[PDB]
């Protein structure tokens, strides 16, 4: 049924579109790995005062 | 040949705006069917201009206040208040509300005269459509953004002013003084001509896409879609125009 | 809290902080009259972890 | 009248939401079909790239006119390298979102109801329920299924192609260092608020794509009430993607604005 292979072609540059977009997202803008914390080390600091 | 075929429709359209500005300003006006239009328009586009425009001012007027009370500046907040409020909110809610409303209900109307023969019934009795529906359209389409800008404007400050007032407790006098610290007569005349010219391009794009319907049993609603993706489209890139003309003069500056 | 003047820029929303760090937030200030003297009051809001 | 208008609708909308498990097992090449054409466009606008076109133009005007004004005062004041601080709180908090819902709603909504009015009227909604199928959970809950599955991908466009072009102009145009506008802009934006714009984007897309199925499954009066029908579902779809981005930043930041300059 269906399989036209235009909606298919649709389909596939859509996903395509949707990878790049996601990923260029994830990385070179909101930078998911910083966030969770993908390649860094956790550190602590005690101090008289927050300083702000 | 790729390029030329929306070119077509290109110039269709700007061979019927100008046909209409030739109508104008040669023949005489309809004022009937202006009075008629502009009443259709503003009870088409009165009370979902208001209903966008509110909690969309409520929802900025939120998040600067919020913003600069963590910065520490919550008195220069009305400035901003104003800002946004004349130059981008008012034309911007305009476009939504006009494009929306006011274009597509002149577009289905034309594409139901279309589609009902009644354009070739003007055109046996050898009246000129031209000069007797897209004319009045067109104006009262300019009338009715001018207008719907206007009030646009007033409300949301007016919300504004009253929602950081009794709910975020930022002093009023704070609010009310610093209004004209950053918005003067280049702002609201920028305004005034973001307003007049989305109205009469919507106006002109409904026009010219109602009276090329193509019929069948999706043609009108096909039309009606494509003049409002149409005019979002233009809208939004004759404002960005119109913006930068306008931050070019500036209060500040 | 009670003090003698509240001290310009200090508006409800106000931060309260412990070492530094914001625990709260100031509720509402007013003047009181206290042995015929105007003082001010302010009302805190804190996060009970912290007391 | 009004109570049976309200009832109406919510008696379309859960039978549309009740109807979701029923279509995703027995309709799936025809979600697939709709993902492409939602996605990708359909008819004359389909050429140009379709919705994906549309929200991509609407968000670089959107972001352009951010930091167009945006630099241009604090150009005025002086204090001009926090425009990448000020372009991204213009982005996920108001301009985005609501912008992107917008375009949305008129490209998505208005095909959708222009569709679904065109079968209301041609026949094809009696055709289907006389073959012993659930119009509905065929039409309805197949377009709200593939409307969830792109609106994520749509919104992420969305906001990437508003970030560039933010970005852009004032990098370029305004020839400010890209150093400063990216430490201004990495340094005061949170993840957080851009996940919980995503979730706002989700349940307005969600909200729009069942008001425009409304409008156009019940349509009536031949090819000239689906005109009418757009117009009237394109202004509700306005009022409630600001109502739904209002109530969300709300309820979000009511209590803890998320963004700490000062000590």
């Amino acid at each position: 049924m269906l399989l036209t292979r235009f909606i298919k072609m649709q389909l596939v540059i859509f996903l395509t579109l949707t990878l790049v977009a996601l990923v260029v997202l994830a990385l070179f803008y909101l930078r998911l790995p910083t966030w969770a914390g993908l390649g860094m080390y956790k550190l602590n600091a005690d101090l008289p005062n927050s300083g702000g | 040949g790729q390029l030329e075929k929306p070119l077509a429709t290109v110039g269709g359209f700007f061979k019927m705006s100008v046909m209409t500005g030739k109508a104008l300003f040669t023949r005489p006006f309809q004022w009937k069917e202006f009075v008629l239009q502009s009443w259709f328009l503003i009870r088409v586009a009165f009370l979902p201009t208001l209903a966008v425009s509110i909690p969309l001012t409520v929802l900025i007027i939120f998040t600067l206040n919020i913003l600069l009370a963590e910065f520490g500046a919550a008195d220069v907040s009305g400035a901003g208040a104003a800002l946004g409020a004349v130059t981008q909110l008012g034309p911007l809610v305009t476009v939504l509300v006009v494009a929306g409303a006011g274009s597509t209900a002149i577009c289905a109307d034309l594409g139901a005269r279309t589609v009902r023969e009644e354009i070739d019934a003007l055109e046996v009795l050898g009246i000129d459509p031209i000069e007797r529906l897209v004319v009045p359209r067109v104006v009262a389409s300019t009338f009715v953004a001018f207008m719907l800008n206007g009030a646009v404007i007033t409300i949301g400050l007016v919300g504004g002013f009253f929602f950081g007032v009794y709910i975020q407790n930022v002093s009023a006098g704070a609010y009310v003084s610093t209004l004209t610290l950053l918005t003067g007569f280049p702002e609201v005349l920028i305004s005034v001509v973001k307003a007049t010219l989305f109205g009469m391009i919507a106006g002109l794009v409904g026009c010219y896409r109602g009276l090329t319907v193509a019929g069948g049993s999706k043609g009108v609603g096909t039309a009606v879609n494509e003049t409002l993706v149409l005019c979002v489209v233009a809208l939004f890139a004759v404002n960005v125009v119109l913006t930068t003309i306008g931050v070019r003069f500036g209060t500040g500056r | 809290v009670l003090s003698g003047r509240a001290g310009l820029s200090m508006d409800p929303g106000s931060k309260v902080t412990f070492n530094g760090v914001p625990i709260g937030r100031l509720a509402s200030i007013d003047v009181v009259e206290v042995d015929d003297n105007p003082e001010a009051r302010l009302t805190l809001d804190v996060d009970p972890k912290y007391l | 009248r009004f109570l049976d208008s309200m009832g109406h609708v919510a008696w379309f909308v859960v039978q549309a939401i009740v109807h979701v498990p029923h279509a995703f097992r027995h309709y799936r090449r025809e979600s697939l079909r709709l993902v492409a054409e939602i996605g990708m466009g359909t008819g004359a606008m389909a050429v140009i790239g379709g919705t994906v076109a549309i929200i991509g133009f609407v968000t670089l005007s959107a972001g352009s006119l951010i930091a167009i004004q945006g630099f241009a005062s604090l150009g005025n004041i002086g204090v001009e390298a926090f425009t990448g601080f000020f372009a991204a709180l213009a982005n996920i908090r108001v301009v985005a979102p609501v912008v992107t819902g917008q375009a949305l709603a008129a490209t998505v909504g208005a095909g959708a109801t222009a569709e679904l009015g065109a079968m209301r009227i041609s026949e094809e909604v009696d055709a289907l329920e006389v073959m012993g199928i659930k119009s509905i959970s065929y039409l309805v809950s197949t377009r709200i299924m593939a409307g969830a599955i792109v609106i994520i991908p749509l919104y992420a466009m969305a906001i990437l192609l508003s970030f560039m072009s933010a970005q852009l102009v004032t990098t370029i145009f305004y020839s400010q260092s890209v150093g400063t506008y990216e430490h201004y802009f990495h340094t005061f934006l949170r993840v957080d608020d851009v996940m919980w714009s995503f979730l706002e984007v989700i349940i307005m897309s969600v909200i729009v794509m069942l008001n425009h199925c409304y409008f156009g499954y019940f349509a009536s009066g031949g090819a000239v009430g689906v005109g009418e029908a757009v117009g009237r579902s394109m202004r509700t779809s306005l009022i409630a993607i600001v109502l739904v981005v209002l109530l969300a930043s709300l309820a979000l930041y009511g209590t803890d604005p998320n963004f700490n300059l000062t000590v």
